[PDB]
RNA sequence: CCUCCGAACGGUAAGAGCCUAGCAUGUAGAA
């Protein structure tokens, strides 16, 4: 099957990593054209190629639940389960912003609280403008720091319910994370 | 028998997850098979509920070795005068708190989103110091 | 002996024959019939999305000597893909 | 039914023949029995028409299958589309139209109530000072909203009920759904949607208008509803069914 | 149209066997085996 | 035939060609 | 509500089925894989039975 | 604009840092408010100065029911949100409710007249056995 | 104030009082209140037709007592 | 959570026995519960 | 274990607290260990061992070193650091090196016996692989 | 007092009278114990767990168990969510709707698990620090008095409506003892013992019924079962 | 049957409350019979125009000894003219239920 | 109930269904001792001679012949099924199960009507015929 | 003053026809 999780994958958060996306949205992705045309047989090499061509982020839009290419690529990586350091290479890229945010969202869905904070808090210093597609299909201009703030604070990002992060001060009182040193 | 370390059932449940992994094919028989006794578990869990003056209540748990089900192997025995006195103190505390509180914020329902998987106790709760329970200053 | 699944490097001509009417007689073969034709599969499918389902199916890829297993790319492959696009633009 | 009242029929044949009066009664009062106000529940569409059945009413489903036999819904839609194409063709010098074309729509576009494409495309000669959307009966409309080069005409057929047969609201709702959506496809942002209530013989139109289009469509639809081969066939079939 | 005598006798025998509410001396269940 | 025995290799469910109903869920194991 | 009239129905003895008496349904049934399989099986059965006879 | 982008990012980062510090210190702020409330209830005044308004979350309007009006619950789930659709008068009449049921025959003054799902319970004030002269 | 039954046939059958001037968004918010699903995660259908949030209830001719099929997003 | 009563005299015609009697007689005391009659097929207005 | 019995630990607690903190960290790390690459039962092997090691630490501080008070020992018992039943078994003769309580639970096995690791190496086969399934020990006998 | 409070007093009194009148002495029987039998096997172990932890375990197990019951019958178009809501993923055909029709056993177990999930989730919200103790008690009091709206088990076993009315009656009895003096209306009452008892006693009688129904259903899943006179 | 019984007595019917309630009940039972004959699903409102319309106008034309109410939503209609659609209704204002 | 022919294994059931090309094969799945089955079998016995020109009636024990239980959902006490030329003939009785008559019929004439309707509809190659009477209710009153 | 707000089913056109699924398995014997 084009949408089966690869049979050399982990079980993230106790479940099939594809299940980190809500089932209704998973099915809506599975029946989309972008998933069947542009997201078949993709490896972690070609997810990069599709990622550099992304023009916006967002979840679903319209009266019908139509996934964006961003969400489709997120589900594709959840299926492939690329190694952690591949995702760090995704995030550590500074030229293509949408690749960085795609990697950040995968890290948020996949990584532990320590990994999430350690890898996404450095992205508060990125203020590049970005297109984000609304539920009505319109496009809004957000910033990368706002997207990372939504990742680290909001329950739902790109219409995905995110795995519950442990609050920062709990990890800080456990010495596992030094306080958030800003750029100011 | 005897008592098991509290991490045995926690890791059995964590490993089994939501019963979708390939290697857990054989436990899908006892898991679904044990749905007959599930209401019993639901009963026991609900009768050993912590009282408002208790922060954490540790209860004996009889759990299936495959993590299929977990009963609370306890009965909430209380001393009746003590129980009524504790609940009268609760009455006083609740009435005084409702009187004092300028804007009482009733919690939202459902407490968690309908698409949130049930929380991991080890991650979200185990390492968090609980809040103060309702208690009368004696 | 089945090779791993490979991503199609060519775009699909789903939109190619919009408005182009096909007169269908008895003698006409399935190749020029209306819809989409799998020359590898010798089957006709009358949706763009259903044709995409076909060319993403187990039987179509089996007829190509493929499988439902995707190559596990490594660190250097992804990094060199990044550098390749950096050079190209 | 009178000739069959004495022809040596079996008991099962006579039992199936004393149901014609009930079928005719159910069809006569159909705009009220099949209403979704009465019979709360899910609605089901007959797969060859735009009729929604709010409840399994077997003595009415058959009378409606008989009435829309031989693809009458599609033929009504095609006839109205062709009649609008003709009236736009006779008025193309004053209306400043360089070509009126009939779009190659899906065969079943008529009874597709979830989304719809454009039925007719009008190409402007130079430009059209298109006004903001308004109902067909609305008089005051200043033609200074925007300018367009293409103008699509959409035809919507519905089988209304007693509770829901205000075709003006239906036209407004459909035009605000389909245009402001990412499901239906329209050649131009500006256009009009023309809705027909077949069970009540009503007609309305909501959408953008360009100079000389509103009175033209008003007169054309007034003449089409009064005189149409397919509409006449539908009315005669209803008449025969009702006796 | 109807079964021969063999099948009538056999069917009555199995009906008696499978119903002790009408036959026998031991008042067993409705449609169980010989109790 | 009435009184005849059944052949050894024979599935009397689909030996002639016939498919089930699946009217509901909680009657029969699918 | 008035005289019901049924569309004609054609039996397919090759496929042991029922279809509609019209150009499109009959033509589509002709080009079905099941129809071709049934026709080939009928021809093969005819030849085999003639040889056995 | 690089200068404008940097200024906006600085403003947003300052706001985020302030929000993080507020999230860390809001428990202590609420504890201090509770201690102040305890001190006020101890030795400030005894129901003289109100300083209270009983701010409800979603304050609905409960109008007078008509006779034999169907009970309706506004909803139980998302009440903590201060959303304006929940501040409506959800006691307004409905389907079988604009009819004056005080002029109906007492056999028609029931609920679901003609349906199989009916009970003996009538409304409220004939289920009430209290008198107004005893005790 | 009309009253609309929003039914999910598996089971979520809910009764919602709403105004005719209400858009489908407000009705979805009330269904959210009475069901527990978030309002932006609720789809109101008529057998295949999806009611859109920006359209008032009067335009859709959703009258007092009508049933709307409840689906999820 | 307790009563200020030191005596059962407060429950005159309001204890369990009073309620059993009222249930058996198809009568309801002010504030007492209502039940259905025990003996139905004997009409209480049939006595003329 | 931040969650404790709402009091202050008895005297001598800070002497042994860092070792218990290290053992707690090891236990938590063992919990979160992914179960891919191992068998089904091997993933449960470390916990047992850690628990055993944990229960050794308090048991080697109250009997063989006498380094803690009685009240501190009972506080360690009540906080889940020490295993009361395992310690009670260790006090016996021949159960000093008992790995886990499950290896002596008679009816857990099919035939009312003990685990294979309970068999002493004296009457064991010379050179056989001794891998317990319940906890994975090389023979917890004397 | 208002009329609703008076009728609540009378209904509580009515059910007290009925319990006292219908009370029969318990019957002599052999001491059967379920959990002792379970512990006597090799398939059950014993530990000491936090109540919130075992509540989360019960919620997850019930979800997994109903989800296995669904996936056994190949119902991918159906989705059981974590609040125990059966949901259609897409618009379902009539053939799909009739194959997605479960009995009152599945739905009653589903709704009981929904109530348990609500209660345990309120406790989890307390333990996470999101909601404090007074609001936790108020939430539990609200839950046990508003089961008719939070859950829907009244439509698969309508006799439990008797419980719901009772849980409302108690809500009056407590409230008009609670909201007197300086205390007005609004949330804040946390005396949840009254309704908690009622739902426990409901479960006491439903446990054999639900266990029988689910035993029949699961036996059916695995090919098992457990004018007259003329 | 209704006209025979109603014209036989003509004065004992109003005093006899049992007959007065039985008339409502039986008229409802006969309405339910037709409603179930139309569809095997009990309606919710089912306006009484179909029952009490004289047979010449197409209705069943039954006679009423009950207390059937016509909702105001039933006494409204509309017609198409040259100038669009105009809406009419009988029960226009704050009237008593008909 | 015992006069009608009995089918003793699934092969005989399939052959009985196949052996008829011009009569409706009417098969009662159920147990001869069941009350509902006996009530239905009295009616089927009283009409078996009257419909022998266009219908044949066989009985099947769903324990002695268990192959069709999962296939035909034979989980009701009595079940009456109609076949015409190796094809199950669905009938829209109005009970929501268009596949069988899973109750006992009290009238001799109603089953004759149903059998004749099934025969007449199935000759025209229809997989679903419509029963002359609606059984969505019982018309008790 | 009147506050008791229920539910599911009785709502499957029957065919043809081609494609892809969920499924959902697949861990046992042996030379």
């Amino acid at each position: 099957m084009a949408n089966r999780t690869v049979k050399d994958a982990h079980s993230i958060h106790g479940t099939n990593p594809q299940y980190l996306v809500e089932k209704i949205i998973r099915t809506r992705i599975y029946e989309s054209k972008y998933w069947k045309e542009e997201c078949f047989g993709l490896t972690a090499e070609l997810v990069v190629d599709k990622a550099m061509e992304l023009r916006f982020v967002g979840g679903v839009y319209g009266g019908n639940i139509k996934p964006t290419p961003f969400l489709c690529l997120t589900l594709k990586m959840l299926q492939i389960q690329p190694e952690k350091d591949i995702i760090v290479e995704f995030i550590k890229n500074e030229d293509f912003k949408y690749v960085r945010m795609l990697g950040a969202l995968y890290m948020r869905l996949t990584g532990t609280a320590i990994d999430c904070y350690k890898y996404l808090e450095p992205l508060y210093n990125d203020y590049r403008k970005i297109k984000s597609q609304n539920r009505n299909g319109e496009f809004e201009l957000m910033h990368v720091d706002e997207f990372i703030d939504e990742l680290l604070h909001s329950e739902r990002v790109c219409d995905i319910i995110l795995p519950r992060l442990q609050k920062r001060y709990v990890l800080e009182e456990a010495e596992q994370l030094e306080p958030r040193v800003s750029a100011l | 028998k005897e008592d098991m370390p509290p991490e045995h059932v926690r890791k059995i449940i964590r490993d089994h997850g939501d019963m979708t992994n390939r290697k857990f094919r054989h436990d899908k028989r006892v898991y679904l098979g044990a749905l007959k006794y599930m209401p019993h578990a639901v009963l026991k869990l609900l009768e050993n509920m912590p009282m408002p003056w208790e922060q954490i209540r540790d209860v004996p748990v009889l759990y299936h070795i495959t993590g299929a089900i977990s009963f609370v192997n306890e009965i909430p025995w209380v001393i009746e005068p003590v129980y009524i006195s504790q609940w009268g103190s609760m009455w006083i505390m609740m009435r005084r708190e409702k009187r004092d509180r300028r804007h009482f914020k009733r919690m939202r329902f459902p407490p968690f989103d309908d698409e949130e998987p049930p929380l991991d106790y080890a991650d979200n709760i185990l390492d968090v110091e609980p809040l103060e329970a309702i208690q009368l200053e004696l | 002996k089945r090779e791993l699944l490979r991503h199609r490097d060519y775009k699909v001509d789903l939109e190619s024959k919009l408005g182009k009417t096909i007169v269908i007689t008895k003698t006409t073969p399935q190749s020029e019939m209306g819809g989409y034709y799998c020359n590898v599969c010798d089957c006709v499918v009358k949706d763009s999305i259903n044709f995409l389902d076909h060319i993403n199916g187990k039987k179509h890829q089996r007829n190509l000597g493929m499988s439902m297993r995707v190559e596990r790319s490594t660190l250097d492959q992804v990094k060199k893909r990044f550098e390749v696009n950096k050079k190209k633009m | 039914e009178e000739s069959m009242k004495w022809k040596k029929l079996t008991n099962a044949q006579r039992s199936g023949l004393n149901q014609i009066p009930n079928r005719r009664f159910t069809l006569w009062w159909s705009p009220t029995i099949n209403r979704a106000n009465v019979y709360v529940g899910f609605q089901v569409q007959l797969d060859l028409t735009g009729i929604f059945m709010h409840g399994k009413i077997p003595t009415l489903k058959i009378s409606l299958i008989q009435i829309f036999r031989a693809h009458l819904w599609q033929k009504i839609h095609e006839s109205i589309v062709m009649d609008l194409c003709q009236v736009f063709d006779q008025e193309l010098d004053a209306l400043e139209i360089e070509t009126v074309q009939k779009e190659t729509i899906h065969p079943r576009k008529s009874y597709k109530m979830n989304s719809s494409c454009a039925d007719i495309l009008l190409f402007a000669s130079y430009k059209w000072n298109v006004s903001r959307p308004s109902l067909l009966a609305d008089s005051k409309d200043v033609m200074d909203s925007t300018t367009t080069q293409k103008y699509w005409i959409d035809i919507q057929l519905r089988w209304g009920d007693y509770d829901s047969h205000d075709i003006e609201r239906y036209a407004r709702a459909k035009f605000l759904d389909y245009t402001t959506d990412n499901m239906s496809i329209y050649p131009s942002p500006t256009g009009v949607l023309i809705a027909i209530d077949l069970a009540y013989n009503l007609h309305s139109a909501y959408g953008n208008w360009f100079p000389g289009s509103k009175p033209l469509i008003q007169q054309a639809m007034a003449k089409i509803m009064k005189a149409n081969p397919a509409l006449y066939v539908l009315r005669e079939r209803i008449r025969k069914g009702l006796q | 149209v109807y079964a021969p005598g063999l099948d009538i006798e056999s069917s009555l025998k199995q009906l008696a066997e499978r119903r002790t509410d009408i036959f026998g001396v031991e008042e067993t269940a409705i449609g169980k085996k010989i109790g | 035939f009435l009184g005849m025995p059944a052949p050894l290799g024979y599935v009397p469910g689909l030996g002639r060609g016939a498919t089930g109903f699946t009217t509901r869920s909680d009657i029969g194991p699918a | 509500a008035d005289y019901w009239k049924s569309q004609p129905k054609k039996f397919c003895d090759y496929c042991k089925c029922w279809i509609a008496d019209n150009r499109p349904s009959v033509e589509f049934h002709e080009r079905g894989k099941n129809h071709k399989e049934n026709v080939a099986k009928r021809i093969s059965e005819i030849k085999q039975k003639s040889l056995d006879k | 604009n690089d200068e404008e982008e940097y200024e906006a990012w600085k403003v947003r980062e300052l706001k985020r840092i302030k929000r993080d510090r507020e999230d860390r210190e809001a428990l202590e702020k609420e504890k201090a408010e509770i201690e102040r409330m305890r001190n006020l209830t101890e030795e400030e005044r005894r129901a003289e100065l109100r300083a209270n308004g009983k701010v409800i979350t979603n304050k609905a309007v409960k109008g007078k029911y008509k006779f034999l009006q169907k009970y309706y619950h506004r909803g139980a789930f998302f009440m903590d949100e201060d959303e304006e659709v929940y501040k409506r008068d959800f006691s307004a009449p409905t389907l079988e409710d604009h009819f004056n049921k005080t002029i109906l025959p007492k056999v028609m003054q029931v609920k679901n007249f003609g349906r199989s799902g009916r009970t003996k319970y009538t409304h409220l004030v004939d289920q009430d056995t209290t008198s107004f002269d005893s005790a | 104030m009309i009253e609309v039954v929003c039914n999910d046939r598996l089971g979520k059958k809910v009764r919602v009082k709403c105004n005719t001037d209400d858009t489908i968004g407000d009705l979805k918010k009330l269904i959210a209140a009475q069901t527990g699903t978030r309002w932006n995660k609720i789809v109101l259908k008529k057998w295949y037709t999806i009611f859109k949030d920006h359209v008032s209830l009067g335009d859709y001719e959703i009258h007092d007592g009508m049933n709307l099929e409840l689906y999820y997003q | 959570l307790l009563t200020d009563l030191v005596d059962d005299n407060y429950f005159y015609l309001f204890d369990l026995k009073a309620f059993f009697t009222s249930k058996a007689l198809n009568m309801a005391i002010p504030g007492g519960p209502k039940f259905e009659p025990l003996v139905r097929d004997i009409n209480l207005q049939d006595e003329d | 274990k931040v969650k404790r019995s709402r009091k202050a630990p008895p005297d001598g607690w800070e002497l042994i607290e860092p070792t218990l903190d290290e053992l707690d960290q090891k236990m938590r790390e063992a919990e979160t260990e992914p179960h891919e690459g191992k068998r089904k039962v091997e993933s449960l092997w470390p916990i047992f061992r850690i628990h055993h090691q944990k229960t050794r630490y308090i048991f080697d501080l109250f009997y063989k070193r006498k380094a803690i008070s009685r009240e501190l020992y009972e506080y360690c018992i009540k906080e889940g650091y020490a295993d009361k039943n395992l310690i009670a078994k260790w006090k016996k003769q021949g159960y000093e090196n008992l790995c886990c309580l499950r290896c002596i639970q008679t009816r857990d096995t099919n035939f009312g016996t003990n685990c294979i690791c309970r068999v002493p190496k004296s009457k064991l086969e010379v050179g056989r692989i001794i891998e317990c399934t319940h906890c994975g020990c090389r023979g917890c006998s004397g | 007092q208002p009329v609703k409070v008076r009728v609540s007093y009378q209904k509580l009194l009515k059910y007290y009278v009925l319990n006292a009148l219908k009370h029969r002495p318990p019957k002599a029987q052999k001491k059967r114990y379920l959990f002792r039998s379970f512990k006597a096997t090799k398939f059950f172990q014993s530990t000491k767990l936090d109540w919130v932890e075992v509540g989360l375990q019960v919620c997850r197990q019930g979800y997994n168990m109903l989800n296995l019951l669904i996936h056994r019958k190949n119902l991918n178009y159906l989705h059981l969510d974590y609040n125990f809501n059966l949901k259609p993923v897409k618009t379902l055909t009539t053939k799909e709707r009739k194959k997605s029709r479960f009995g009152n056993a599945f739905h009653l177990c589903r709704e009981v698990l929904r109530l348990t999930k609500l209660v345990v989730d309120s406790h989890v919200q307390y333990r996470l620090g999101n909601v404090d103790a007074f609001q936790l008690a108020d939430g539990l009091q609200y839950i046990f008095a508003h089961v008719g709206q939070l859950t829907g088990m009244y439509r698969y076993k309508y006799k439990l409506m008797r419980q719901i009315r009772m849980c409302k009656d108690l809500k009056h009895l407590i409230y008009y003892r609670f909201n007197t003096g300086p205390v007005g209306k609004g949330p804040g009452c946390g005396f949840w013992a009254a309704g908690w008892r009622v739902w426990l006693f409901f479960m006491r009688g439903i446990t054999p019924l639900l266990e029988r129904w689910l035993g029949n259903l699961l036996a059916r899943q695995f090919e098992g079962r457990h004018s007259h006179f003329d | 049957a209704l006209i025979g019984l109603m014209t036989y007595f003509r004065e004992a019917v109003v005093n006899t409350q049992e007959l007065l309630d039985l008339l409502v009940k039986c008229e409802n039972k006969i309405q339910t019979r037709i409603k179930i004959g139309l569809n095997s699903k009990m309606p919710s409102r089912f306006p009484p125009v179909v029952f009490y319309t004289p047979k010449e106008l197409g209705g069943l034309g039954m006679l009423s000894m009950g207390h059937v109410l016509i909702p105001q939503s039933d006494l409204r209609w509309s017609k198409q003219t040259d100038v669009g659609i105009t809406h009419f209704r009988s029960g226009m204002s704050h009237e008593e239920d008909q | 109930s015992y006069m009608l022919p009995h089918l003793h294994n699934g092969w005989q059931v399939d052959q009985a269904i196949l052996s008829e090309e011009d009569r409706v094969v009417v098969i009662r799945f159920g147990h001869d001792w069941d009350p509902t089955c006996m009530k239905m079998d009295e009616v089927l016995y009283s009409i078996a001679e009257k419909v022998k020109n266009f219908a044949v009636i066989y009985l099947v024990d769903i324990t002695e012949v268990p192959d069709f239980n999962k296939m035909y959902e034979l989980y009701d006490p009595c079940t009456v099924m109609f076949f015409f030329r190796n094809k199950h003939i669905m009938i829209d009785l109005g009970t929501g199960n268009n596949n069988k008559i899973n109750w006992a019929m009290e009238d001799k004439q109603e089953m004759v009507d149903i059998i004749e309707t099934v025969y007449r509809g199935a000759r025209k190659g229809r997989g679903l015929v419509v029963s002359p009477k609606d059984y969505s209710t019982k018309y008790r009153y």
